[PDB]
RNA sequence: GUCCCACCCAUACCCCGCCCUCAGGGUAGAAACGAUGCCCUGAGGAGUAGGCGGCCGUGGAGGUCAGUGACGAAGCCUAGG
RNA sequence: AGACUAAUCGAACCAUCUAGUAGCUGGUUACCGCCGAAGUUUCCCUCAGGAUAGCAGUGUCGACCUUCAGUUUUAUGAGGU
RNA sequence: CCGGGACCGAGGACCGCGCUCUGCAAGGAUGCUGGCGUAAUGGUCACCAGCGACCCGUCUUGAAACACGGACCAAGGAGUCAAGGUUUUGCGCGAGUGUUUGGGUGUAAAACCCGCACGCGUAAUGAAAGUGAACGUAGGUGAGAGCUUCGGCGCAUCAUCGA
RNA sequence: AGAGACCGAUAGCGCACAAGUAGAGUGAUCGAAAGAUGAAAAGCACUUUGAAAAGAGGGUUAAAUAGCACGUGAAAUUGUUGAAAGGGAAGCGCUUGUGACCAGACUUGCGCCCGGCGGAUCAUCCGGUGUUCUCACCGGUGCACUCCGCCGGGCUCAGGCCA
């Protein structure tokens, strides 16, 4: 929408806000990023702090593929039961069965432990496991048991 | 002449909603006379905290709420003029009755299931009209993804303006002394 | 009928503030426009020259808008508007339009009289 | 309930159908609308109990809303015609309005508007020939 | 010609607004304040019997 | 050259009227209100480059005034209001 | 003789790339209201130009926090005109 | 304590402070009288008179300039559009959020409906192999709006010592 | 072939018309201007002055203030008629005076008393209907010191302009 904009402000005074002294020439200064090196070191110093220079070592054709581990803390673990059965084994009526947990078919691979969990016994099948973790589930009663 | 350093100064603070929401301008005459003939300090306050924008409301959590039920406050009533959110990580929700401007869908359904009340602004001016036996909550201000880019610099340890993050894209001079100096 | 007793009516002012060097050139209305140059004469308040407008022409507001006689010019274009005035006749006036046909205007003028209502363009 | 009386009136404060707005001030041709401004108060069509007088053939006929049938509009008027005499048609309107708690603050305006109503009816006298100031010289010849 | 011509809004807000609609439907203060004529209809949520 | 009386006038100072800007108050067991309204009180007003707010006009589009018109629409002329 | 090569020659004429680039001249369209500057610091094949700090406007939030100050007084230090 | 003159009359039931107290000069003008009811008062335009008044736009420390452009009139004539960022305002949902590449359907370039993947967010840090967030009621101390059984509990945010 | 929040004869393609035409260059190539009488030509017979172009009468038409220089016909510039000023510029600001021209407002309204004319129907009660459940409408009953409209006479209050 044109009709309220700062330009139609503009009719009727001359320069249109951009001055009687410096005139908005064409491209003063250069075009992009001139003068990173020679006169825009003070701009690209106070902030960009490293755009120059080489750092690590290079690698050829990397495929993202084999980097694909997404992580759950172990404060979140309750939250994959669904809410109907989570209720009943928080308040404590079940007593004698346990939950079997597969990280793989929620979209996880590690499991990391990060907060606190109930005391209920749980059975966690994960590709990886963190060492605090594995300690916190075991002291609940449960396993954790690796899977592939 | 009459040698003055400030004239015609105005005021720095809202003095009536910038939205345009027909039942929030109903809750602003409300409140509006209320504060006028109500010697309660609670009223005041409540009025201007309608006045904010979004990001000077922030969300508090069922979590939050909890950590302020304790040391005696068991039997107060909670007045949160923000959105309020269930919080995932807690696995007991406490009964409690709360005053909020609004409330997400699970997070309604997990206070009343605890046996708890969800009121609204206009039901707490009728059952508490001074404010009685209430306690106010706000969010986290700070906690915005915005501010941590404010005040960048050499030496404030804030966070840059970068498309990506990886070994290529700035570190090198400046970041480490072995290539040049170090911010 | 007669108007409302209200205060005497002063006007401040009554020439049109003219623009600035529209008397020697014919390619310039003569509409205000407020002088941009950086060397004006006008735009300086030089002493002798014509004046600006200014917020503090401004009339009462106790008698604003409301002609020598009293009331308050309305826009009317039929018979049924001029029945809104039915309740204020010693404030409004009626006023017809100018593309009403000549059949429709007598028509006006007839029922204005019952109400009492003022008519400012009726002799025609 | 999310509908009341004060929800329309921010609806409609800004904009409707019955709006006649332009220089020097701002009027409402509503039926139910007494002195036809536009203000909370007066405005007809959004409060639960209003009034309206219309000019009858004879007399006045005074319409009144009845909040028992809002949501039926067909009948959610009770309508009465004055035309017996002047004074016992102001002692009625005003009872009407000022005896039940039925808008009291409209007393004033509803005997008003029906004594404005009542003054149209009567026989026009006839305006006394114009004269001339200026042309009567030129009128001479 | 790659003006931006049409626009995308969220199907959140679409729904909400055709309800919001529908329920100022059955208000006949707000139905004669747009215009319409309806000073001789019998209710104002107008059902038929299926006679049509 | 020095000293002493009276008098003359700036958009400056004092008192009064009116306009706008800014600040502080009053108004619902509503006989009530363009609550964005109305009523009471005090102070202030120069300005290029520049910033922000409020308003007036032109060509088209949706809704609405059950709007004006061959008994004369639009346009144009007019030391007539 | 840098002479002549269609009134054109120290490198002809016609169309296209082409709206070739310009730290340099010229212009940049209605009204009212409120606030209101800078020619100085550091770096640049920098000196008719840019980045950086300052001066300026707008949007706000924290309290109405009793905190503050281009000032005087009292006690006590520094200086080499 | 008594004279003389000029300019002004804002407000619109009662309420107040007081006094010389059947009343009043005390929170803002009323009383009596005359001529005329039209060109008389008032307004527009043209001309004479007293005083004031250098040509606009622009660059510039400085323009009426012996600095530059402009003989006159009518129509045309200059901060726009797209992709990608950023802070601020309004709105929906909220640990989630986004229907429209595509499919179903239709009064057919509109409207309405559906889901698998995927993008950003929920976890950081190293060049890298890698590893991966609770001693405590999620801590201690000084200020803090508001609430309070009056003892105290203390949001947001600021400073400081730790995990 | 179907469409548009597109342009409306200096716009939209260079071309709404016998436009890639007229015209310029040895040549490659460059390349315009120009739409509208009326519903229907009914496109002015005949007479008279003139060498002729044309004029004056008289005709067609709703209109010739539409006559093939044709719908509407603005400004710069020009002619005639009317009004006014001028001793080496003119224009313009503030304030009176003279002359010309002109918009408003006022020309009655309310109330009381006496007399006259004309009408059905004021208080009250009964039946029916509506409604805000105590306030009204309709039918009937009144029947002249009541109620309503008009006319004539008398009186109080207010109402235009300058002092
Ligand atoms: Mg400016
Ligand atoms: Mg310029
Ligand atoms: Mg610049
Ligand atoms: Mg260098
Ligand atoms: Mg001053
Ligand atoms: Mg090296
Ligand atoms: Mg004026
Ligand atoms: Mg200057
Ligand atoms: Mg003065
Ligand atoms: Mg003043
Ligand atoms: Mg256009
Ligand atoms: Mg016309
Ligand atoms: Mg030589
Ligand atoms: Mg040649
Ligand atoms: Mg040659
Ligand atoms: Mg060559
Ligand atoms: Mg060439
Ligand atoms: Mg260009
Ligand atoms: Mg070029
Ligand atoms: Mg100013
Ligand atoms: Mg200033
Ligand atoms: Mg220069
Ligand atoms: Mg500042
Ligand atoms: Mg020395
Ligand atoms: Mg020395
Ligand atoms: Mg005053
Ligand atoms: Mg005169
Ligand atoms: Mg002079
Ligand atoms: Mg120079
Ligand atoms: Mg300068
Ligand atoms: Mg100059
Ligand atoms: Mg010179
Ligand atoms: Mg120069
Ligand atoms: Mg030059
Ligand atoms: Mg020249
Ligand atoms: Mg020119
Ligand atoms: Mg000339
Ligand atoms: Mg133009
Ligand atoms: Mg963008
Ligand atoms: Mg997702
Ligand atoms: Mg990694
Ligand atoms: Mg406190
Ligand atoms: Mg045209
Ligand atoms: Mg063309
Ligand atoms: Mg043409
Ligand atoms: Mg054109
Ligand atoms: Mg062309
Ligand atoms: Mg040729
Ligand atoms: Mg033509
Ligand atoms: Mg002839
Ligand atoms: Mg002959
Ligand atoms: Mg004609
Ligand atoms: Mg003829
Ligand atoms: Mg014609
Ligand atoms: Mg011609
Ligand atoms: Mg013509
Ligand atoms: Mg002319
Ligand atoms: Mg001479
Ligand atoms: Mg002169
Ligand atoms: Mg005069
Ligand atoms: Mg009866």
């Amino acid at each position: 929408p044109t009709r309220f904009s700062k330009t139609r402000k503009h009719r009727g005074h001359v320069s249109a806000g951009k001055g009687r002294v410096g005139k908005h020439r064409k491209h003063p200064g250069g075009r992009g990023m001139a003068g990173g090196q020679h006169h825009h070191r003070t701009n690209l110093d106070k902030y960009h702090p490293g755009y120059f220079g080489k750092v690590g070592m290079r690698h050829f054709h990397l495929l993202r593929n084999h980097y694909w581990r997404p992580s759950i803390n172990i404060d979140k673990l309750w939250s994959l039961v669904p809410s109907d059965v989570r209720e009943q084994y928080l308040s404590g009526q079940k007593k004698d069965t346990a939950p079997v947990i597969d990280l793989l078919s929620h979209g996880y691979a590690k499991l990391l432990g990060k907060g606190r969990l109930p005391e209920i016994p749980v059975v966690v099948r994960a590709r990886y496991v963190s060492a605090e973790a594995e300690r916190k589930v075991k002291e609940a009663g449960g396993v954790v048991e690796l899977v592939a | 002449g009459i040698d003055l350093r400030w004239k015609h100064v105005r005021s720095s603070h809202r003095k009536a909603p910038k939205s345009d929401n027909v039942y929030l301008k109903l809750l602003v005459k409300l409140y509006r006379f209320l504060a006028r003939r109500t010697e309660a300090p609670f009223n005041k306050v409540v009025l201007r905290r309608l006045f904010m924008s979004r990001i000077n409301r922030p969300p508090v959590s069922l979590s939050r709420i909890a950590r302020n039920l304790k040391n005696g406050n068991e039997k107060k009533t909670v007045v949160v003029v923000a959105t309020v959110t269930d919080d995932n990580r807690l696995l007991q929700v406490p009964k409690m009755e709360v005053a909020a401007l609004r409330f997400t869908a699970k997070a309604r359904a997990r206070i009343e299931a605890a046996g708890g009340r969800t009121l609204t602004l206009d039901q707490l001016a009728l059952e508490k009209p001074t404010g009685a036996n209430t306690l106010l909550l706000r969010g986290p201000k700070n906690a915005r993804e915005a501010v941590k880019h404010f005040g960048f610099g050499p030496h404030k340890h804030k966070k840059p303006y970068v498309r990506s993050k990886g070994r290529k894209f700035e570190r090198a001079r400046g970041r480490r002394r072995s290539r040049g100096f170090k911010v | 009928v007669a108007a409302k007793k209200h205060v005497p009516i002063v006007k401040k002012r009554t020439k049109r503030f003219m623009r600035h060097q529209s008397d020697r050139f014919k390619c310039l209305d003569s509409a205000w426009r407020k002088p941009k140059g950086i060397d004006n004469r006008v735009r300086r308040r030089f002493k002798g020259n014509l004046a600006m407008p200014s917020i503090g022409y401004g009339s009462n507001k106790k008698t604003k808008h409301m002609m020598p006689s009293g009331h308050k010019a309305f826009l009317v274009h039929n018979v049924k508007d001029v029945e809104l005035l039915l309740m204020h006749n010693r404030t409004y006036a009626a006023e017809i339009a100018h593309n009403v046909s000549s059949r429709k205007r007598i028509d006006i003028i007839t029922r204005a009289k019952q109400l009492g209502v003022k008519v400012t363009n009726a002799k025609a | 309930s999310n509908v009341s009386a004060d929800l329309i009136w921010e609806v409609s404060r800004n904009y409707n159908s019955f709006l006649v707005k332009q220089r020097t001030g701002t009027f409402s041709r509503d039926a139910l609308n007494l002195t036809n401004q536009h203000s909370r108060k007066h405005a007809g069509f959004v409060n639960d109990k209003a009034l309206g007088i219309v000019p009858a053939e004879k007399g006045v006929k005074v319409i009144a809303k009845k909040v028992k049938a809002a949501n039926k509009p067909a009948s959610s008027l009770y309508t009465v015609t004055y035309k017996s005499t002047a004074r016992k048609a102001y002692k009625a309107i005003a009872s009407q309005a000022a005896k039940h708690g039925y808008r009291a603050d409209l007393r004033q305006a509803a005997v008003a508007r029906a004594s404005a109503i009542l003054r149209s009816q009567r026989p026009v006298k006839p305006e006394p020939p114009k004269k001339l100031r200026g042309a009567a010289a030129r009128r001479a010849a | 010609i790659w003006r931006k011509w049409h626009v995308k809004i969220n199907q959140g807000q679409k729904r909400f607004a055709t309800a919001s609609a529908l329920a100022a439907s059955a208000v006949a203060p707000l139905l004669m304040a747009r215009g319409h004529q309806v000073s001789t209809v019998p209710e104002v949520p107008l059902v038929v019997d299926s006679a049509a």
